[PDB]
This record gives C-alpha cells, sequence and structure tokens, in this order.
C-alpha cells in the first residue's frame, strides 16, 4: 500500500504530463496538465511496490519531481 | 464485510461474488484482475476471499488457504464427495496427504501442534464419509 | 363469389384486398371468376419467365 | 407570428427536447414562442390552448404521447422546438425525435427528483453523442428546489454537470437568474427582463460559479495554457469564455444546467440565447451516417445546401380535406418547391438483423412486409408545423426540419436524397415491441383498410410491430404497454375509422407419443367385382425433437403392388396432421411408423381405400399408447439490480423460471438467463412494471418445444 504523489514539472512539461497519463489512466493533456500545475490530486492510491519505483524511474526520465519511499 | 470461496482461474462469476460485491461499494474489475493474478501464481484449486470494507470505499483482499475439504477431494482422487457419509465410502486417504493438509491448515490456523490439524482434518473426512487411514 | 388464383405460389392469406377477373376453369364446377396477378395485394407469381405479363411479374435485370 | 427564415445551416439549430412524465415541456415551448413572436400569449395543456399538444390523445390523457416540432428563429439561428413524449411507452418516438436532431434538452422538475426511468432516457441520450443542456422547471411550485436537483446532477452524471445561470428569487416565484460568465444578473421584480451587474448580495458565491464554470469549460477546451492564465493573477476574456462553452457544448461532453420559470417567462431569453452561441452547427454537429444503395461507404454529405440533396421523413399525419403531411429532416442540400426526390425505405437488409419472432426491420405491414423500397416522387406542399397548422416556406436550405404535404409514400425514417444518387441514412434504434395483443376485424373493409392503416401508422410510429398469424388467421398486434396499445387503438378508430375487436393471444400446441405402439388398419367395401379389401398393421414410436417423420414399409410377402405404399402413407400423414388426443387432436411431430403389413386389390383402390386404412391403422395405434402435448419454451434476457434478484426469481418459482445464472453487469446490476414458456410470458410486461416499479425491461427469443405437464 502506497500512494505517489508528485512534486513539480520542471523544463519536459510536455514529457512529464503524457507519462502522468500513461502512469494512471483516465487523464487528459490537460486534465493532467493542471494536475502538476497545482492541483494537488492523490491519482494512484495503495499500489505495490514495483508499480511505485517504476513509475518513479518514468518520472524521473521524464523530468519530474517525484517522491517514492 | 463479506466472505466467499470462488474459483481461481476465472473472474466476474455469476451466482457468488457478484451481487454481494456489488452491494458493498468494492470495485469489481481491480478486485478480479488482483485476485486473478494471486490465482494464476497459486495455481492449485479454488481460493477463498474475505471482504474488508473502509469508510473511504477501498477494498482490501484477504486470501487464505486452499479449502480442506477440496484439498481432502483431490487427495481422495474423487470430484464429489460421499452422498451418504458413514454408510458408502467412496475413496481412502493415507495419513501423508491428510498431514499436509494439516501443514495447510495450521498454515491457515489457530493450531498450536500438526496432530490438531490432523485430527480436524479427519473429521472433515468423517463428515465426507472418507476414511482416513 | 369464389374465384381462382393462378400461378403457382400466392402470399394471399384470409381476408386480403384483391382484383376479380372473369374466366372460366372446368375443373372447378361453380367457379366462374379469376384473381389478376400483380395488382392490390397480390403479388406477381415468382421465378415467372415466359408470359410474363400474364401473371404480373416484372422484367428481370 | 412571423415564419422563422435562416439561408444557413449554422443559423439552424435542431433540438428534441426531452424529459419525464409531467415535464412541463409543451408550456416552456410557449413561452420560448411568446418570447419569440410566435404567439402573443402562452397558453396551458390544461386549458388546450397549446401548440406542441395539438393531437387528440394528447389532451384526452393530458400528457404528450406523439411529438412535435416548433420553429422560431431569434437573433439569426433558427431554433427547432422538437417536443418528445417521456413515457416509457414511447421510447421509439423520442428516438426518432434525436435521430432527426442536432441537439436533446432535458426538462425536469425543481420540486421532484430524478427516477429511473429518466436514468435510462438519460443513459440512451449518451449513447447518441447529443449535447445535453440541463434545463430546471417546476420553479412555482412551493416545494421547487433546483439547487436540490443541480446537486443530484452533479451527483448522479458525473461533475461535468455545471450550472451557466444561477437563480436569485424566493423559491417560489423567481425574480430573474445570475449570469455567471456575463457577470449580469437578470431581474424579474418589475415582470421584464433587465440585463444589469448583480447588486453584490453573493458576490462570492457567484464568483466561486463563476471559477467552478471556468475550471470546467476550460479543461476540456483546447487551450490548456488558459487555467493557468485564469490563476496567474489574470480574469479571462469574456469572449474567450464565451467561445470555450460554445466548443464545450459542441463536444457533447458538457451539461449546463439552465433552470427556467416557465410559469412567467423568467429564463426564456437567456435559454435562447444560450441555443443561439454555446450549440453545435449541424455542419459542425456529428451527422448520421449515410450509406450507399447497396452497402458500399460514403462519406457524409456535407451540410451546405449548396451540397449534395439529403432529408429524411420521420412523421406523417392524416386530413380529410388536404391528404398527408409528413415530417422531414433535412441535412444537406436544397429543396424546392416541386422537385423529385428519392423515397428510400431504409434498405431494410440494413434492419434485417434478427427480429424476434417477427423479424421487424422497418415499417413492417405484412402485406409490404420490411420498407426495403426506392421510390421516386413528386413532391407536394412545402409547410412549416405549428401545431395543427403548417406554415408554408419558399425554400428549405440544409440542416433545417421542414414538412411537406400531399405525399402517398412517405414514412418514418425514409431517406431523401437525389434520386440520380440515392441514399439510406443509418437507422435509428428501433424498439420492439413486446406485448403482443389479439385483434379481430368486425368487418372486411375494417381490414381492407386496416393494411393502409397500419402502413400509416408505421409512417408514424415505426415501434408498432405487425404480424398476422396464418395458423389461425388472426391479425396480431405487438405494443410496449398500456400506453402504447391505447394510443394505437384510438388512432386507428379515430384517423382511419376503423372498428376493432380485442380477443385473446393465439399460441400453437403439438403431438408426439410416450412409448413404442402397434397399429392395425383394414378397409373392407362391397364392390362386387375386383375387391377392395386392405389389411395393414403399422407400429410408431416416437421420435426425439426435430428427428422429423420415419416411415418404414416391411409388408412381408409384397400383397400390395408398390404403387398403393404412398397412399398409406399419405393417409398416416392425414392422421398425424389431424391429431389423435381423443377426438380434438393436434398436429402429431416426431414420430417413426413401420408399416409391417398389408393386403391390396389394384383395379378400385388408387389412394383413398389405403389412405383410410392408414388413418384407422394410426388411430388404433395412438390410441393404444399415450401421447403428450406440446408448448414451447424461450430463453427471457432479464437485467435487474442486487435487490431486485430475489423480489424476480422467488416470483419465478410461482411463474416456472428456472435461473441460470446471475451474471455480474458492474456493482448492482445484474444479468439473468431463465427459459420460460410463453404461456407464463402472455402478460409479463405489465408484471414486470409492476414489482420492478417500471424500472425493469426483457427480451425474449423462442428456444424449443417442451412437454406439458
Ligand atoms: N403545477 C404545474 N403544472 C405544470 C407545470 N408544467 C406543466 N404543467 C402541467 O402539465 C401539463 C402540460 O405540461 P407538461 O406535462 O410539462 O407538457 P406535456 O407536453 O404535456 N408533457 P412532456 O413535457 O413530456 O412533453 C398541463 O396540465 C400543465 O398544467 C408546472 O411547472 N407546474
Amino acid at each position: 500500500e502506497f500512494d505517489v504523489i508528485l512534486e513539480g514539472a520542471g523544463e519536459k512539461k510536455i514529457g512529464v504530463i503524457k507519462v502522468v497519463r500513461e502512469i494512471v489512466s483516465g487523464l487528459g493533456l490537460k486534465e493532467a496538465k493542471d494536475l502538476v500545475d497545482s492541483a494537488p490530486k492523490p491519482l494512484l492510491e495503495k499500489v505495490t511496490k514495483e508499480a511505485a519505483d517504476d513509475a518513479k524511474a518514468k518520472l524521473e526520465a521524464a523530468g519530474a519531481s517525484v517522491t517514492v519511499k | 464485510l463479506i466472505k466467499l470461496q470462488i474459483q481461481a482461474g476465472q473472474a466476474n462469476p455469476a451466482p457468488p461474488v457478484g451481487p454481494a460485491l456489488g452491494q458493498h461499494g468494492v470495485n469489481i474489475m481491480e478486485f478480479c484482475k488482483a485476485y486473478n493474478a494471486a490465482t494464476e501464481s497459486q495455481r492449485g484449486n479454488v481460493i477463498p476471499v474475505e471482504i474488508t470494507v473502509y469508510e473511504d470505499r477501498s477494498f482490501t483482499f484477504a486470501l487464505k488457504t486452499p479449502p480442506a475439504a477440496k484439498l481432502l477431494l483431490k487427495a481422495a482422487g474423487v470430484q464429489k464427495g460421499s452422498g451418504e457419509p458413514h454408510k458408502t465410502k467412496v475413496a481412502k486417504v493415507t495419513w501423508d496427504q491428510v498431514r499436509e493438509i494439516a501443514e495447510t491448515k495450521k498454515a491457515d490456523l489457530n493450531a498450536n501442534d500438526i496432530d490438531a490439524a490432523a485430527k480436524i482434518i479427519a473429521g472433515t473426512a468423517r463428515s465426507m464419509g472418507i476414511t482416513v487411514e | 363469389v369464389t374465384a381462382y388464383i393462378p400461378g403457382e405460389g400466392h402470399n394471399l392469406q384470409e381476408h386480403s384486398m384483391v382484383l376479380v377477373r372473369g374466366g372460366r376453369v372446368k375443373d372447378l364446377p361453380g367457379v366462374r371468376y379469376k384473381i389478376i396477378r400483380g395488382s392490390l395485394d397480390t403479388q406477381g407469381v415468382k421465378n415467372r419467365k415466359q408470359a410474363r405479363s400474364r401473371y404480373g411479374a416484372k422484367k428481370e435485370k | 407570428g412571423s415564419v422563422p427564415t435562416a439561408e444557413r445551416p449554422a443559423a439552424i439549430r435542431n433540438v428534441a427536447l426531452v424529459g419525464p412524465s409531467g415535464g412541463g415541456k409543451t408550456t416552456l415551448v410557449e413561452a420560448l414562442l411568446v418570447a419569440g413572436g410566435v404567439l402573443t400569449r402562452p397558453g396551458s395543456v390544461a386549458d388546450g390552448s397549446t401548440v406542441c399538444d395539438f393531437d387528440e390523445a394528447e389532451i384526452a390523457q393530458q400528457r404528450s404521447v406523439s411529438l412535435a416540432l416548433a420553429s422560431l428563429s431569434h437573433n439569426g439561428i433558427k431554433v427547432n422546438l422538437i417536443d418528445t413524449p417521456g413515457y416509457a411507452d414511447f421510447v421509439g418516438e423520442l428516438r426518432a425525435g434525436l435521430r432527426a436532431a442536432d441537439c436533446a434538452l432535458f426538462v425536469i422538475a425543481a420540486n421532484e427528483t430524478i427516477d429511473e426511468p429518466t436514468k435510462t432516457l438519460w443513459q440512451e441520450c449518451n449513447e447518441v453523442q447529443m449535447p445535453r443542456a440541463v434545463v430546471i422547471t417546476k420553479l412555482d411550485h412551493p416545494r421547487a428546489n433546483y439547487d436540490a436537483a443541480l446537486t443530484a446532477a452533479q451527483e448522479a452524471f458525473g461533475d461535468k454537470v455545471a450550472p451557466l445561470y444561477f437563480p436569485v428569487g424566493d423559491g417560489e416565484s423567481c425574480k430573474g437568474v445570475v449570469g455567471l460568465l456575463t457577470r449580469t444578473y437578470y431581474d424579474y421584480s418589475g415582470g421584464t427582463h433587465t440585463a444589469r451587474p448583480p447588486d453584490g448580495s453573493h458576490d462570492a458565491a457567484i464568483a466561486e460559479l463563476r471559477g467552478s464554470l471556468i475550471e470546467g469549460v476550460i479543461e476540456e477546451s483546447e487551450d490548456e495554457t488558459l487555467m493557468e492564465r485564469y490563476l496567474g493573477g489574470e480574469e479571462i476574456d469574456e469572449a474567450v469564455l464565451i467561445a470555450d462553452l460554445e466548443k464545450a457544448v459542441a463536444r457533447a461532453s458538457f451539461f449546463p444546467v439552465i433552470p427556467v420559470c416557465s410559469q412567467s417567462g423568467v429564463g426564456t431569453l437567456e435559454l435562447l440565447d444560450i441555443i443561439s452561441r454555446g450549440f453545435p452547427a449541424p455542419p459542425e454537429h456529428q451527422l448520421p451516417e449515410v450509406f450507399t444503395p447497396q452497402g458500399a461507404p460514403r462519406k457524409p454529405l456535407s451540410c451546405d445546401p449548396d451540397g449534395p440533396l439529403l432529408a429524411e421523413v420521420v412523421k406523417t399525419t392524416s386530413d380529410p380535406y388536404v391528404g398527408r403531411v409528413s415530417l422531414v429532416r433535412v441535412f444537406s442540400g436544397t429543396i424546392r418547391p416541386d422537385a423529385t426526390v428519392h423515397v428510400s425505405g431504409h434498405f431494410s437488409a440494413f434492419t434485417d438483423t434478427s427480429g424476434s419472432h417477427g423479424a421487424a426491420a422497418a415499417a413492417d405491414g405484412s402485406t409490404h412486409s420490411h420498407a426495403d423500397h426506392d421510390e421516386d416522387e413528386r413532391i407536394g406542399t412545402l409547410s412549416f408545423p405549428l401545431g395543427k397548422q403548417q406554415r408554408p416556406a419558399p425554400t428549405v436550405v440544409a440542416g433545417d426540419i421542414c414538412a411537406i404535404g400531399r405525399l402517398s409514400r412517405a414514412e418514418t425514417g425514409d431517406t431523401l436524397s437525389d434520386k440520380t444518387d440515392p441514399l439510406v441514412l443509418r437507422p435509428w434504434t428501433m424498439p420492439d415491441p413486446l406485448l403482443p395483443i389479439a385483434v379481430a376485424p368486425r368487418a372486411k373493409t375494417d381490414e381492407d383498410k386496416l393494411s393502409v392503416g397500419l402502413q400509416r401508422l408505421a409512417a408514424e410510429d415505426p415501434t408498432l410491430r405487425i404480424e398476422q398469424n396464418p395458423e389461425t388467421h388472426q391479425i396480431v398486434l405487438w405494443c410496449m404497454g398500456e400506453a402504447h396499445a391505447a394510443v394505437v387503438l384510438d388512432a386507428l378508430s379515430r384517423r382511419y375509422g376503423v372498428s376493432v375487436d380485442t380477443v385473446e393471444l393465439r399460441v400453437p400446441l403439438r403431438e408426439t407419443f410416450a412409448g413404442k405402439a402397434t397399429g392395425h388398419g383394414r378397409h373392407v367395401k362391397q364392390s362386387g367385382g375386383h375387391g377392395q379389401y386392405a389389411v395393414c398393421d403399422i407400429e410408431v414410436e416416437p421420435l426425439p425433437e426435430g428427428s422429423g417423420f420415419e416411415f418404414v414399409d416391411k409388408v412381408v410377402g409384397g400383397a400390395v403392388p408398390r404403387q398403393f405404399i404412398p397412399s398409406v402413407e399419405k393417409g398416416v400423414r392425414a392422421q398425424m396432421e389431424k391429431g389423435v388426443t381423443g377426438e380434438s387432436g393436434y398436429p402429431v411431430v416426431d414420430i417413426r411408423v413401420t408399416l409391417f403389413d398389408g393386403k391390396a386389390h389394384s383395379v378400385d383402390s388408387s389412394d383413398f381405400a389405403f389412405q383410410m386404412a392408414g388413418a384407422l391403422a394410426l388411430r388404433d395405434a395412438a390410441a393404444a399408447t399415450k401421447i403428450n402435448l406440446l408448448e414451447p419454451v424461450d430463453d427471457v434476457t432479464i437485467v435487474v439490480p442486487d435487490d431486485l434478484v430475489g423480489t424476480i426469481m422467488g416470483d419465478l418459482s410461482g411463474r416456472r423460471g428456472r435461473v441460470l445464472g446471475t451474471d455480474k453487469h458492474d456493482a448492482d446490476r445484474t444479468v439473468i438467463k431463465a427459459e420460460i414458456p410463453e404461456v407464463e410470458l402472455v402478460r409479463y410486461a405489465i408484471d414486470l412494471r409492476s414489482m420492478s416499479h417500471g424500472a425493469g425491461q426483457f427480451r425474449r427469443s423462442f428456444a424449443r418445444y417442451e412437454p406439458m405437464p
């Protein structure tokens, strides 16, 4: 049971939004754009450790500042 | 707060899980996929699941050991239990299978010693009409 | 009146609109009229190719 | 009033107003037209002075059972007010109304909440991709709560539903509404529409509503940066916000909430502005796909009068003097007086998919079963339907909905286009009636005109499936319920003057045996010279269902010349057809015969003697043994929530419904399969609507026959 929290966007905003859409289904360019802008929504909850750290690696590769315990 | 016994290899059943899961706000699809993954890793027999609920509608699944009745059925090699227990015997089990199921029930149960689970499974075999030897 | 229905196949079921015509048939002693094929509810007979106009069947394509 | 005139589809709106039974759509349309100058004063169906509720049955039952069209062009944009019935028994009328329009409006009550039939209506209106704008009415009632209805709408159909105008009033006689995007409250304390900036009583609440609406609209809008600018310290430009709202409506993804005081005219002008600006244009609207005659794909026609011709007839009327006036749903091309178009009957092969027992494709009419037709006709008189009156118009541009009089072949859904390039617009979902009711024609002229009357009815209501049973030669009418059957009977006894006699529905039954039996057939008939003496012995046993009729001949010695055995078989078949259950038998099916003895004479007995011998032999065999009466069983599709599972399937114990599985559609809805003989399915519609409280539908499919117990 892990909750993923994203802290910023950076210089790679488009890639961050795309990868955020890839991680969790149901978000568009605009909804996830607003989410990473601020809109603090806890996207995924109680996910497994492998999902958490793969999302961490993908988001960091996208230029996003994410924290995974 | 409900519990069910359901086949391992298939999710979204018609009779047992559907309506009871539905009237509790549990997401059907996510539970189905997670249970199917766990039961494809298991691949032994059907598994019983307990449903625990929260106020935030999040669902947690509790997966126990394979049912003792089903384990005795596979150990005796027969599929359907005896229609007249203690009056007609369909199969016989040696103590190796009974003790393996006793270790299973030790892992899943409150029993302090394997002998307690062995006598539990012997009682189950009596209930089915299956001799323990 | 009783009217004969020419052709091999007729769609007519009980109490449907038709168009009767004069005509004699020996085999039926009391029949004096014929039903025109291809008018009102009556359908021109199917698979008909020769002497088509008598049976109300359209030309093939 | 003045005729609404538009010369471009983007200046035309096609709105099929939808709502529950007791929706007040007719009064709302009257108020909208009174605002637009079509009517001087608004009428009420209670008085009977309305426009849409012109039919006799609408006044008779005090609720809209037949659709109507009202035309009104304000601010240069033509708005077509298509009122639609809300009753469950007229789902096809509303389906056709949607299919002949580019927009839909949900008009509900503020003092009453949403019931399951209206939930099903919203579900269907979703799977057509129609932008639905929520209209809150019945504000005059003391129990009216716009906020409660809006909260329930935002809870049920997602948070995407966002209010556009927020009313300000006492809750009984509301004094007006607030313009959120426009920052302008419209007061009616004097009875006149005064667009003014709000005094500031709820200025914080006004700002909250504006921000919520902006986030709901911008998040769907193309420009991602709009929300960032709004949150960055800049107030978004009003024109940009209005354009975003129009575009969001155009995607059929946004559901604005527009409360209207239909009792006092408050909310009418703003709703008209909403229609004029936010509604998608028919060229931008997703037109129904257009089929070539043989099924090859074709791009949908451009919604332009300059483009190729395209239209569709979706209604039909009647008149003593003038004739038939049929509505036309024009998608493309220019309609001009005294022109020739193509009248296509859906090319019923497209709608030939299944159809239950009757295989209803389009317009039925067993004499001309399925539409499937191609007709080229000169058009009659152009007109715009305004209740019983029809306003003529010189030209019909693309996207507009018109009605032509003096027609003969026009039927509901008949695609109209150029006769050189004929077209079949995709037929909408056609609901099969599931309540077969038998009738009998009192006189000959009654049924002789009944064919024409039912063809006209299908031209008005294709949901009426008709299939005349050939076995008992009694016409059988299928309906959706008491409302549909009542409307059909009223129109039949009034619109064409046909006297009717309702009779019990007849269902057939067969004969099969229970075990092996032997039969003896003797023929003796004095003739004087060459004998007439036949003694046949047979042996008949039952056969499994579908195994047909098996005949075996085992005459020892060959006393019967071989040309007489077919006469024996013919007599056996005749006895099977007449029946063997006592003296009032039924056609025997699925039995095997073994004729193992015979005798003959050649000169006299050609066929009849051995036919009678075989009939007596089969009578002797079947009387000695047992027999069975076979009735049919069908597969039943039942989808009810988890709570109605027990309430239904326990009653099926008294209704002999054997369950096979309670498949889980999702959380609550559960798919139930059971095989029930058609005996119990005679009145299941009313019973179902009773037990499920108007929240139950079913399907029926014939499976096989079963012995009767
Ligand atoms: N008390 C009250 N009666 C209303 C209201 N709106 C309509 N009615 C009543 O309902 C009848 C016609 O209105 P309504 O049912 O909404 O329109 P309809 O065309 O008959 N039905 P539908 O809305 O489904 O098309 C009349 O008897 C009228 O008095 C309302 O807000 N309050």
